[PDB]
């Protein structure tokens, strides 16, 4: 359930 | 040469304090536009964004960027030498293999001098691009660090609803759960072009309120499925910046 | 439905504070004249009663009689999220208390609510009392807490002239002489044995009341009391050491 | 018999504060001239020296002289039942087996009685001159120290005509903080010449729990030779630590 | 020596 | 090695 920050950069 | 002097030697004080517990190492980007930091993380869950601009300072010069890799923890222990009145003072070669920092005590019968290694890191620029958000709850952060801090006795993940009247926040546990509501208008304003319901980890939003000593005022900028903002101004220098993935 | 509301919240939070490290669980009689509570901790060898008159909060309600089976560990870590200047109000439909709390800007409200449980009440019958000391509460805890550094248990003696407060243990021995704001009512002199490890539990009540009532008759427990101002009293018993 | 009255209570609370955490037991020799108390730390790396005179007591008798062999621990633990106001009197009979602590609550018809069993149980730093002596501030001292204490476990102290310097040095880098001369919040120096010496700060940070006794704090050293560490208890003696230095 | 609160209910 | 004890400056 947790999301990386990763994908977002 | 790169150096800066800060008459309110305090920010740094307050700054240092509000990494050191979240990340370990972090590059200091050091240019004419003064600091910027960006670091994650070890874990990758989180973001955060320093910007102290040139002109906040009392004194900059760079002769060159610098790409400073610094042990916050280091740099701490070493600003927690400081008294909170002091005139503190970056300074390094532009070898950049040692940074040094000078705390003036303003009687100036003081005068203290630490000096830490800087390590090679590289600057992984990669960044969360500047967007419109859906709500952007603009709210006292000594408030929002209790909310923070209340909520993490019930549960783990705090659910942060906003619409245009009202941000809600709320957490379940074994416990019970706990809702905790806020209406507009110091104060609360709250800009909401759609609302928005997005969950995260308490943990780590309580990493962040080890920032509330920088300004009275926290904002929350948040979308659907995208990280959350909580934005401090440091009044005339710039911002810290901290950025949370969301849980889905 | 039973719905009390409490302006001045305070009072719930520092009434828990000073149940939680006593007992865990504890039964709640919510009846037409308020709050009752009656609870002995784990090892029976102490026992809390708290009355909250129903007088004493701003709005009460009570439709029916409900016996409240209720986790104190939980219910304090809610009251935390409390502020003090918050209204605190309770509700409860007739196996789930609701509190809310209302903060004075009008702008923050916060609902908690938590499960209760299915508990299962003798009491201690109110005496003539040999001796009965009145002294500031604040005396009496840090009187506590002294002694415990000296000993486990507390020797009290008291006559007409004044209360003394005596522990020995393996580094000396002390002793704290009273006199007679400090009142006794004695109508025989006592000398009696407690826990200091208990008494230290119960001074957690001390800032409910500038003052706490001693009472104290051979061979039978000790009375700590605390006047909760216009409200009620909570009251300790501690059995003696013979 | 020995008996003393000390009306201001607080100075037995803050000398036994100071001295629990680096002494465990001391041979308190009482005098017609008064209280004196000379003990090394368990490692033998530190000494310090407690001078109560008589004239600071309120009412003073002492009859034959004694060695009160006292746990600190237990003082200590009986001492943080004195109020800061209290009066406190100290009471031994010759025999000296036991040791009474009373303490009158100052106004409070209150008075608590302590008692404490005695153990059965004298070689000195010789007075000298010191080629520099800094007065300072106990908290600004307080403050190096546990400041310079995070950098590193040894400070270099530097004397000069213009100021004193505190340095130290680990792995995660070095400090160090000079001092310039400026009362009470004045910085002092009589240099008779320019000494440098190595010290360990953990053994300064225990010296430093006396800061409460007074606001200033001397500074005596020589050339490897221990520094002396002073704080005067105005109208009563003083506390002095004695720490030998690393060669 | 501790007697308990037991006994003393009533 | 370095750290020397107070024992000698006694007398």
């Amino acid at each position: 359930p947790q999301k990386l920050i990763d994908g977002f950069l | 040469m790169f150096e800066a002097r800060l008459v309110q030697g305090s920010i740094l004080k307050k700054v240092l304090e509000a990494l050191k517990d979240l990340i370990n190492e972090a590059c200091w980007d050091i240019s004419s536009s003064g600091v910027n930091l960006q670091s994650m993380d070890s874990s990758h869950v989180s973001l955060v964004q320093l910007t102290l601009r040139s002109e906040g300072f009392d004194t900059y010069r760079c002769d060159r960027n610098l790409a400073m890799g610094v042990n916050l923890t280091s740099m701490s222990k070493i600003l927690k030498c400081a008294g909170n009145e002091d005139i503190i003072t970056l300074r390094a070669e532009d070898n950049a293999d040692t940074l040094a920092l000078v705390f003036e005590a303003p009687n100036q019968e003081k005068v203290s001098d630490y000096e830490m290694k800087l390590m090679d890191l590289d600057v992984e620029q990669l960044g969360i691009p500047e967007q419109e958000y859906s709500c952007v709850v603009k709210m006292p952060s000594g408030e929002f660090a209790r909310i923070c801090r209340d909520l993490s006795h019930i549960g783990d993940a705090v659910v942060i609803s906003c619409a245009k009247d009202g941000v809600k926040f709320s957490a379940s546990g074994e416990l019970g759960n706990g809702n905790i509501k806020l209406s507009q208008t110091e104060a609360v304003t709250i800009e909401m072009n759609e609302p928005v319901q997005l969950t995260f980890a308490l943990r780590y939003l309580n990493f962040f309120t080890k920032a509330t000593p920088l300004s009275s005022t926290v904002t929350l900028s948040m979308s659907a499925d995208v990280p959350l903002v909580v934005e401090y101004k440091i009044a005339d220098m710039g911002h810290l910046k901290y950025y949370l993935a969301p849980k889905i």
